[PDB]
């Protein structure tokens, strides 16, 4: 406090002459640019934001060793030489991407999952804490999974809960959005998909909805459109390239497994098949519990009561079900649910989902 | 405090520190900028290094003695350390000496005589200058028809460099109510010859000769106003000035008003408003009412030009409406206007500053801060620095004066010499002429008998302003 | 004056971000932020604006109005009718009762204001066209000294996702300005027929046009200083939105018998 | 000590090269693959630029400029990826990545998932194997060998593996390239990367180049007019050529992989590049037993059991399949609470991959 | 000088032709004796 | 200094000298490319009382927390942030969002779909960009979704992936929103009356939060609607606007609005100011004929 | 440093009529003129050398083409010394080529001093003029208006770069400009058939300036645009007088 400004200024003044001289040498401004190739000769190529290349000089501040292909780069303007080095952060290498470093949602969020709960844990989370049980009996793991359901309720909150468990980086990335319709430009943004989860492992990679870039058809004639096909096998080929014991555990989002390759499933990688059901009464007992205790309300109201009028829904219903009854206490201006309340909310929502029917007493 | 801020912003900068200097060391003998940087020297380019010399010859001024005898090492047939230095000897001894040049000047004569026959390198033209520059300050005020007679033939050469030196000379000596032949012999000669830093000096050079003539000197100013040369209607102003000089006259005023209004070109302007102040120097409360207008004008050679119109003219006494004008015109936009409102102000208010007037500490920390500065260009540090130099003139005890109050009489001197000061990036070393006009406050004990310095207090009450004063 | 003078670039404005600071679009692709006319100030100019730039001296020079014709993105003008009415012998009836729904409120505003009604936005002809039909249309538009804009509303139909349905738009606003005018839609049953299913592109450009229209007569209070004249010969190809009233009140019959 | 080091290196390297460039630099300014000379102008010539790009084409054509090193200066004398005419001054078409695919000489694999595809293996065995053995024999009765096979049917998942067994046996250098690799999203690289690959060919020939995918450098489609494909064309084409044109046939042997059979390009299909067409082959009841015994080796589990015992209850499954259940077992055998496979989490292992894999 | 911009051809009114060049321009200009208006056309440098 | 230089500042570069010259304003641009902003509506829901049942339901669900969202709090709920309609077509619905609007004094942002998703390669991705930074800053606002519709007013009958592609775009957005910046009071209305080819994770909370429906008009609510418009027209005395109403069947709100639009052309027709019973009867019969066409 | 390059007005006329016309191939001459001691560079005419379809170089200027002109030149009696080179090149006014830089170090040994003038005839029709003159090298001002001489003490141990932006005048002589001006039958012709045109077209002028003042009279009674409508007044009524004046 008083102790570093007394050794701080005199020490920061030595730095600062040292700093004006290298500043001077090294110029200013300059463009910022990519590295297309790096030459042994002590070149570069280099592939200008403007556009156009030039064949270019390093001045030393790096060398090609501390330099990779695709680096971001301080340009000059002389012919574009590379003056230093810069972080690739902030310049763009994304396809869509929500970055969610342990993200908020967890398993004691969305109550009850407990047997899909299981599930996940075996296949995603012990391979990151315990290498040790698949390296003794020398079996390799799981580094896929496959969630298949409705997202937002099944999908989605698993997946979301599992990375914070662990304390990885969560990418979603929206697979038909990429279904982009220009040929030739699918297989670039996977390429910058796993370009990403290279250099910032861990990372549970989340790929949404892989059925509009996720075809393979039969065809590529008669109304046969052949980027969708070669988007699918370099998304593929690079998934195999991939292998992991706990530094990506991948997470697959889709609803058809018969517009899948049988080598992006790739027997031997993706062991599991998680899948949501409608949940147990147990279950079904701690969603209400949890939600129940946020609320001010009568006690009247019984979890066992609310049980037995469920013919087994998803836990998204019993959310929208309690933002419903909240807004008729509201709307009589008072602030206690009753048993009627949540009951009516539950029937109504139910209502509109089960729009198709079918008599099965008979 | 000055000097070692920057060394920045061409070798402008060290003209200032230089003319600085021999102000505020000047008679009391003083040399400290030179003792220390003798690399400055060298940073310093071929015409600074001319008034650097000659600074020296404004320190040594007073001693008529040793004033020749530090000159001597930098003389001819004793060599200098640059030709650059002793050209500029010539010029300092000739600031020490005028008038009472009387030996030196058939010495510096035959220097003058000789380099005509030839001498086109270019350390000769800088040696040629000096003397000729010298030789005018050192006759002044008094007819020498072979002074006039050896620089027509410099003239004759046409030299830029000595041409101008020659040209001046020519009116200095030849002071007074001229001569037919001087008048119609160079107004000729100016539209034959072709330079512009000759057609500067012979312009000059024309008006020196009419002082105190009138409508005798009418007939010149018609010529050179129908002349639609820029460079003989710059000098067609002063010469109404100095003709006029003293005595108001309104027809006068109006010529300078008519010529300053109405022509395109900008430099005239600036001359012609210059030339107003030295007839209205003896209706001093009337320039607050004429330069009110004209300090807001879109054309900056005007303001820059009244700065120094109000400062001349209300120099001798006080004018504090006139010190509100100077004030925008310091922070005035361009450059050239913000440096000759700070020279201005420092002329009128040396001795009346320290507190005398609460604003004047304001001015005075503001000279300092531009210094400081370096984001400040060229010509506005250059404006503080000299600036400076004139409030700290002699120590803070030598005062500028147009229309005295310590002599309380005409002078000469005085009005020529603020003249040459209007010149100053129009040809470099044109500074020192300001020492002519440096005159002492001195309140000594005195005897109506011979001398042998008496000093004693006179005990009557006064105010603070030897108790104000600018500060350390 | 002098300075400002022809040829200049044309870009188009933006907004203005404060007085003598502009943000400009120039049609080169380039876009600068410039300072804009001490002629104009914010209350003498509006945000959207065609615009005239110095080609070097990158400023506002002058204003130009609203501009959208061009060779991308196709719109037919006609100005200058010379059509008159009962060309086809028989339209007795008809010729009565276009007149009172086309021609009727742009010229006389005052009888929707006194019995307390505001004027339909819309009229369907149904009939086929160029059998007297179109002939009665093109005449309303002399009588009323309107301009004729003719849409072939599967033009956009472009296949682009972007320019085509901003054009419409741009469109009926160039006709509110240079009011009256006729917006006149060959063939509306085209793009009343819409994506119900999975086709991917090349069928989804007919939902964009039907909405944008759609929300333009719904979303604003009526006016009538600009008519909407559909014609359709399909009658089943229609969506319920359209015919619905309050908006698209007179369904004008032609007669085949 | 270090830092010091690195810094006094860059400053007085980066003087000396700075002083280098910008004298390289005058006149207006090794890979290239476009190379402009931002205007330096003279003139007959004294410009000499090839530019290569769709916007502006430079063509120095006509036969020869007989030039000592020369185009024009500019840091870039060179004549891009495509060459209009101007006869190779420089290196401009060295570039470090031209090669990427990877080759196995005498393969690891002689036996992994190559049981219970006996089929496939014998017609592998004469197809490839036995001119290699005897070149000879083929040449006195008048038959070439297959100059072309084509495999079609699940990919790698046994394919691969039995390409590489057949290999090792007579000793014959396996090279993969993978399909994806050879796209490249610049100008001719495409054409650059094939054209070393058969080089290669010829150099170590008795070898065997597998590809695996021909529908990511393509075959036939109908969106060649749906204007982005060009550089897939390029490559195309580029292939064909090399191939049939100087490729010897008889002991180097092209494998080519497809995953649609019916989008050959017609150029592809013809007889003369390619004719044996082989069915991948499924593991029988015999072979996944033995396969289930190869990949359990690894594994720590008891070996008083049987493995055909597991087969019965396993129905038609490709080599991953077998695989996947070996790594199961073992999944279900922490959870059965053992470090032993027993029988019974082989047979669970396996009631849990096939359900899952619904195909 | 070598190289030159290649053009393809859209007006082969005498002496008139106009030219489509490499460089997105179409430009008005005449003819002359080193061109034949023969060789003025689409698929030519 | 960059101590007043932050992220997504627009700033002024010179072209030749390249240096900041001057500082603009934070924010991103908008741009009129059919994702609009317009401030302040004018429309009024008393226009069509009658309605007031729905009246009431609008009021407590999207009102009530912008006004108030303190009761919401307290209580411990995820207060609603987005509303689904659903229930009969062609009531002016577009009219009751924008008056919503002016009540709570936010922009009503209308936004097309389907250029958000483009032939472009991103450009679509350009306006997805833009639009989440806008309506964070300039939040409260309501965002009304042209192109998903069935309600008779902005109708285009679903799709099953020109539209159902844009709300997978969407639905991230409003995923992220509920995460790390928890922001609430900040709504997307939609509206569809089918479901059997749009995506149902859409209605689960954390987009809609509550699902309304939308109550069927009766011969008691049309009288009350009419009873509004007439208001303004000169009638001929001894009118019974309840007898009017009986003779409908099945008209929505805008089907009212033509019966009195429709009255007064009979009239103009006639050269008349007033309207008779009679003329209103005639109107109605008109129509209900064209609820019956297609 | 500072010198002021004075050029004639038959050099400048000439070099933008031929500068214009020249674009886009670069276009070369030599002026023709006399250096006078230093501060001064006097330029008397300019010729033209040829142009070359792919813009003018070091390796297109012909000795044998200049030296024809000037020897020819002579016999009228102009005698002058070669003083530099003009060039056009478009995007140059402050800033020169690596190419442009070596072209002038060869031209100035062969004078005492040179200047490059460079036009750009692009922004010579935005109402305005773009020309600059550059020379870097030589001593004449670097040395008398020139850390301190820090231009050529950097210059001198090289690797350093500089344009040299000079400072630039014009004028020829009085007798040259009265006829300039005497440019603009004539004066009486043209006053006569505009008064006439005028009395005729009076009619649409009337109704046209009721507008302009209602539009401004209805817009003043809104706000309380009294700007406006004084200049708006001023202008119609000059423009009256004017016309009443004539007859």
């Amino acid at each position: 406090f008083v102790s570093n400004s007394e050794i701080l200024k005199p020490f920061e003044k030595k730095q600062e002459e040292e700093k004006k001289q290298l500043e001077e040498i090294r110029g200013n401004p300059l463009s910022i640019g990519t590295l297309e190739e790096i030459i042994d000769d002590d070149h570069a190529i280099v592939t200008s934001p403007t556009m156009p290349d030039y064949y270019v000089s390093i001045l030393s501040f790096v060398d090609k060793e501390l330099l990779e292909p695709g680096c971001s780069v301080l340009l000059h303007h002389k012919t574009m030489s590379i003056v230093g080095v810069l972080q690739d952060d902030a310049d763009p290498m994304v396809s869509v991407m929500k970055m969610d470093k342990s993200p908020t949602e967890s398993y004691s969020d969305i109550g009850g999952l407990e047997s899909q709960i299981q599930e996940i844990k075996e296949s995603v989370e012990l391979p990151l804490t315990h290498p040790e049980l698949y390296e003794e009996m020398g079996i390799k793991p799981p580094k896929g999974v496959i969630l298949y359901g409705a997202p937002g309720t099944g999908k989605t909150l698993l997946a979301k809960a599992v990375a914070n468990q662990t304390s990885a980086t969560f990418l979603r990335i929206v697979g038909s959005e990429l279904i982009q319709k220009y040929l030739g430009d699918g297989p670039r943004l996977c390429r910058q998909i796993f370009k990403v989860a290279g250099e910032n492992a861990p990372s549970i990679v989340f790929i949404d909805e892989i059925d509009a870039i996720g075809t393979k058809r039969y065809d590529s004639n008669s109304g046969g459109e052949r980027e969708i096909q070669r988007t699918m096998l370099e998304l593929l080929n690079q998934l195999d390239g991939f292998d992991d014991r706990g530094d990506v555990k991948v997470i697959m989002a889709t609803n058809k497994i018969e517009t899948l390759d049988p080598a992006l499933i790739r027997p031997g990688r993706i062991d599991r098949k998680i899948l949501f059901e409608n949940p147990d009464l147990s279950t079904k007992k701690k969603i209400l519990g949890i939600h129940t205790s946020k609320m001010n309300l009568s006690e009247d109201v019984n979890l066992e009561t609310l049980v037995t009028t469920k013919d087994d829904l998803s836990g998204a219903d019993i959310q929208a079900m309690c933002t419903e009854a909240g807004l008729l206490a509201l709307r009589e201006r008072r602030m206690q649910v009753t048993a009627e309340d949540f009951k009516q909310a539950k029937e109504r929502v139910m209502k509109n989902k089960v729009e198709e029917n079918l008599e099965g007493l008979y | 405090k000055s000097k070692s801020s920057l060394d920045g912003k061409f070798s402008l900068f060290h003209t200032a520190v230089s003319v600085a200097n021999g102000f505020m060391h000047a008679g009391t003998t003083d040399n400290s900028f030179i003792k220390a940087n003798l690399p400055w020297l060298g940073k310093a380019q071929n015409w600074a290094k001319f008034t650097a010399t000659a600074s020296l010859g404004v320190i040594h001024k007073g001693n008529l003695l040793e004033g020749k005898k530090v000159m001597a090492p930098y003389l001819p047939g004793s060599r200098a350390s640059s030709r650059f230095i002793k050209g500029g000897s010539l010029y300092g001894l000739g600031l020490i000496y005028a008038g009472f040049g009387r030996d030196t000047t058939d010495y510096l004569k035959n220097i003058i005589v000789e380099n005509s026959g030839t001498s086109g390198d270019e350390d000769v033209d800088v040696l040629l200058h000096g003397a000729s520059l010298g030789i005018g300050l050192a006759a002044m005020g008094s007819a020498n028809i072979e002074v006039y007679e050896a620089l027509k033939e410099v003239l004759y050469n046409d030299s830029a460099t000595s041409g101008e030196a020659a040209a001046l000379g020519m009116g200095l000596c030849m002071l007074g109510t001229g001569k037919p032949e001087a008048i119609h012999d160079m107004f000729t000669y100016s539209q034959e010859t072709q330079h512009g830093n000759i057609t500067r000096g012979l312009a000059v050079g024309l008006a020196l000769i009419n002082y105190g003539r009138q409508e005798l000197a009418d007939d010149l100013i018609t010529k050179m106003l129908a002349s639609d040369e820029s460079l003989l209607r710059y000098g067609g102003a002063f010469t109404i000035a100095l003709a006029y000089a003293g005595t108001g006259n309104n027809s006068a005023v109006k010529r300078l008003l008519h010529v300053a209004v109405s022509d395109s070109n900008d430099d005239v302007r600036r001359a012609a408003v210059i030339a107003l102040g030295f007839v209205l120097l003896r209706d001093y409360t009337t320039v607050p009412r004429i330069v009110q207008l004209l300090s807001k004008s879109h054309n900056a050679h005007v303001r820059c030009g009244t700065a120094f119109a109000l400062g001349i003219a209300c120099a001798g006494k006080g004018l504090q409406s006139a010190i509100d004008v100077l004030d925008p015109l310091t922070k005035d936009p361009v450059d050239f206007v913000r440096q000759a409102a700070m020279i201005a102000l420092s002329m009128i208010l040396i001795q009346q500053t320290e507190k005398l007037n609460p604003q004047v500490a304001d001015i005075n920390k503001n000279f300092l801060s531009v210094i400081t500065n370096k984001h400040q260009e060229g010509l506005a540090k250059f404006g503080a620095c000299v600036a400076q130099g004139i409030m700290n003139a002699g120590g803070r005890n030598v005062t500028i004066q147009l229309e005295n109050a310590d002599t309380g009489t005409l002078d000469t001197k005085s009005v020529v010499g603020l003249v040459m000061f209007s010149q100053f990036w129009y040809w470099f070393p044109l500074a020192h002429f300001l020492s002519l006009s440096f005159t002492p406050t001195t309140v000594i004990g005195i005897r109506g008998s011979d001398q042998a310095i008496p000093k004693f207090q006179m005990n009557c009450y006064a105010k603070e302003d030897a108790f104000s004063y600018p500060r350390m | 004056k002098r300075i400002q003078s022809v040829p200049l670039v044309i870009g188009q404005f933006l907004e203005p971000i404060d007085q003598n600071t502009g943000i400009v679009s120039s049609t080169t692709g380039m876009s600068y932020v410039v300072r804009i006319l001490s002629t104009l100030d914010r209350e003498l100019l509006k945000p959207s604006m065609s615009v005239a730039l110095h080609r070097h001296s990158n400023a506002l020079v002058d204003i130009l109005p609203p501009d959208s014709d061009s060779s991308i993105s196709v719109m037919g003008e006609n100005e200058k009718p010379d059509v008159t009415y009962a060309d086809v012998g028989g339209l007795d009836m008809q010729k009565q009762e276009i007149r009172e729904a086309v021609e009727l409120p742009l010229v006389q505003a005052d009888l929707y204001e006194q019995i307390g009604i505001d004027p339909p936005r819309g009229v369907l002809l149904y009939g086929p066209p160029g059998t007297g039909k179109t002939m009665l249309v093109k005449a309303v538009a002399n009588s009323t000294k309107a301009a004729f804009i003719r849409v072939n509303g599967s033009e956009f139909v472009h296949k682009y996702l972007g320019e085509g349905p901003r054009m419409v738009r741009d469109v009926f606003r160039l006709a509110r300005e240079n009011a009256p005018s006729i917006i006149f839609i060959d063939e509306v049953d085209s793009i009343a027929t819409k994506r119900f299913d999975a086709q991917t592109g090349s069928d989804r450009e007919v939902q964009r046009i039907l909405i944008e229209l759609l929300t333009q007569m719904d979303g604003f209070d009526q006016s009538t200083n600009v008519k909407v004249i559909m014609a359709t010969n399909r009658a089943d190809t229609l969506d319920p939105a359209l015919l619905r009233p309050g908006r698209l009140d007179r369904k004008i019959e032609f007669p085949s018998l | 000590l270090k830092q010091t080091e690195n810094d006094l290196k860059d400053i007085e390297a980066r003087i000396k090269e700075k002083a280098g460039v910008k004298e390289s630099d005058t006149g207006l300014a090794h890979p290239l693959q476009v190379a402009r000379c931002t205007k330096i102008i003279k003139g007959e010539d004294a410009k000499y630029v090839i530019n290569l790009k769709q916007i502006a084409k430079f063509v120095v054509g006509l036969g020869e400029r007989v030039s000592p090193t020369d185009i024009e200066e500019g840091m870039r004398v060179g004549v891009d990826r495509s060459k209009y005419n101007i006869e190779l001054p420089l290196p401009p078409r060295i570039d470090p990545s031209v090669t990427m695919m990877t080759v196995e000489e005498k393969p690891d694999v002689t036996y992994s998932d190559v049981g219970g595809c006996k089929d496939q293996i014998e017609k592998l065995r004469e197809v490839v194997e036995l001119p290699l053995l005897s070149p000879e024999r083929f040449a006195t009765l008048g038959i070439d060998p297959p100059k072309g096979i084509l495999l079609y049917g699940p990919p790698g998942t046994g394919k691969t593996l039995c390409a590489r067994a057949v290999a090792n046996r007579t000793d014959a250098t396996f090279i993969r390239v993978i399909g994806s690799e050879l796209v490249q999203k610049y100008v001719g690289e495409g054409a650059r990367m094939v054209r070393e690959l058969f080089e290669m060919a010829r150099t170590k020939k008795a070898c065997i180049i597998f590809f695996d995918e021909i529908d990511a450098v393509g075959g036939a489609r109908f969106d060649d007019g749906a204007g982005g494909d060009n550089e897939v064309q390029r490559t195309m084409l580029e292939l064909i050529t090399q191939l049939d044109g100087f490729d010897p046939r008889g002991n180097i042997k092209v494998m080519f992989a497809t995953n649609r059979p019916n989008t050959l390009d017609p150029a592809l299909l013809r007889p003369g590049r390619i004719d044996r067409k082989v069915e991948f082959s499924l593991p029988d009841l015999e072979g996944r037993a033995n396969i289930f015994r190869i990949h359990s080796k690894s594994m720590s589990v008891e070996r008083g059991i049987r493995w055909e015992l597991i087969s019965r209850l396993c129905p038609n499954s490709t080599g991953a399949e077998l695989r996947s259940v070996c790594t199961e077992a073992g999944m279900f055998a922490i959870r059965a609470r053992r470090k032993v496979a027993t029988e019974k989490d082989f047979l669970k292992a396996v009631d849990k991959v096939i359900s899952g894999y619904k195909k | 000088q070598l190289p030159y911009l290649v053009a393809n051809v859209v007006e082969v009114v005498g002496k008139a032709a106009v030219v489509k060049t490499s460089s997105r321009q179409t430009v008005f200009l005449p003819m002359v004796g080193l061109v034949d208006p023969d060789k003025l056309k689409p698929n030519d440098l | 200094n960059v101590k007043d230089l932050k992220a997504s500042q627009r700033v002024c570069l010179r072209s030749d000298s390249y240096m900041l010259h001057k500082v603009l304003e934070n924010k991103a641009d908008p741009l009129v490319s059919l994702m609009m902003v317009e401030k302040v509506p004018d429309s009024t829901y008393d226009m069509v009382g009658g309605l007031t049942k729905q009246i009431k339901e609008i009021k407590e669900v999207i009102e009530l927390p912008v006004k108030h969202p303190e009761l919401f709090e307290s209580l411990g709920i995820a207060q609603p942030k987005g509303v689904i309609l659903y229930g009969p077509p062609g009531t002016g619905k577009t009219l009751l969002a924008r008056a919503v609007a002016h009540h709570t004094d936010c922009k009503f942002i209308r936004v097309s779909g389907a250029e958000l998703v483009q032939k472009y390669i991103g450009e679509g991705s350009r306006m997805v960009r833009e639009l989440f930074v806008m309506a964070r800053e300039h939040a409260p606002s309501i965002i009304f979704m042209d192109e998903i519709d069935s309600i008779g007013s902005t109708r285009v009958e679903g799709s099953g992936g020109g539209d159902s592609e844009v709300q997978r775009t969407m639905l991230e957005l409003l995923n992220q929103l509920d995460g790390f910046e928890t922001s609430k009071n900040i709504k997307i209305i939609m509206a569809t009356n089918r479901l059997d080819i749009l995506d149902p994770a859409l209605l689960r909370p954390g987009r809609i939060d509550r699902k309304i429906e939308f109550p069927p008009p009766s011969v008691a609510a049309r009288a009350e609607i009419l009873r509004i418009h007439s208001r303004k027209m000169n009638l001929t005395r001894g009118i019974n606007l309840r007898k009017v109403a009986e003779k409908m069947n099945g008209c929505s709100g805008a089907d009212v609005k033509g019966v009195c639009t429709e009255a007064g052309m009979y009239a103009l027709r006639e050269r008349r100011i007033h309207v008779t019973q009679e003329d209103f009867e005639l109107a109605v019969g008109k129509v209900m004929n064209k609820n019956q066409e297609t | 440093t500072k010198e002021t390059v004075y050029i004639s007005s038959i050099a400048l006329l000439k070099m933008l009529k031929h500068g214009r016309a020249g674009v886009p191939m670069e276009v070369m001459g030599l002026m023709l003129g006399e250096f006078v001691d230093d501060y001064t560079v006097n330029v008397v005419d300019v010729f033209a050398m040829p142009q070359s379809g792919t813009g003018v170089s070091v390796e297109a200027v012909d000795d044998v083409f200049q030296a024809k002109m000037m020897d020819m030149l002579k016999q009228t009696g102009r005698d002058q010394m070669v003083v530099g080179w003009y060039h056009s090149h478009p995007g140059f006014g402050c800033w020169l080529s690596s190419v442009d830089v070596n072209t002038q170090k060869s031209f100035e040994q062969l004078n005492s001093r040179a200047v490059a003038v460079v036009v750009d005839p692009i922004q010579s029709v935005k109402g305005k003029v773009v020309i600059d003159a550059f020379r870097l090298i030589d001593t004449g001002a670097l040395i008398n208006n020139l850390l301190n001489k820090a231009n050529i003490q950097a210059l001198i141990h090289g690797l350093n770069r500089h344009y040299y932006s000079l400072n630039i005048d014009y004028h020829k002589t009085a007798k040259e400009t009265k006829m300039l001006m005497n440019l603009h039958y004539e004066e009486k012709e043209e006053s006569n058939l505009a008064a006439t045109k005028s009395m005729v077209k009076i009619a649409e002028q009337y109704s046209k300036r009721i507008e302009e003042e209602k539009e401004l009279t209805e817009e003043e009674l809104k706000t309380r645009p009294k700007k406006h409508l004084s200049e708006t007044a001023d202008e119609t009524l000059e423009n009256n007088i004017v016309s009443v004046l004539t007859a």
